[PDB]
């Protein structure tokens, strides 16, 4: 009952994966497709 | 409709001005509405 599907969700968003989100990535979540 | 609107939403939903986000911030940026 922990962090597992919000985990796969937070990694599925992340580009190269040191572990964090930045203001430059966040627009590309609300846009990128292809 | 451009990245200044995206810039005001990360600055609206943030408070302490950690202009980079960790997985904490993720849990409340999703559902930290009361």
């Amino acid at each position: 009952k922990s962090e597992e599907e919000l985990a796969n969700a937070f990694r599925i968003f992340d580009k190269n994966a040191d572990g964090y989100i930045d203001i430059e990535e966040l627009g590309e979540i609300l846009r990128a497709t292809g | 409709v451009t990245e200044e609107d995206i810039e005001d939403l990360m600055k609206d939903s943030d408070k302490n001005n950690d202009g980079r986000i960790d997985f904490d911030e993720f849990l409340k940026m999703m559902e930290g509405v009361q």
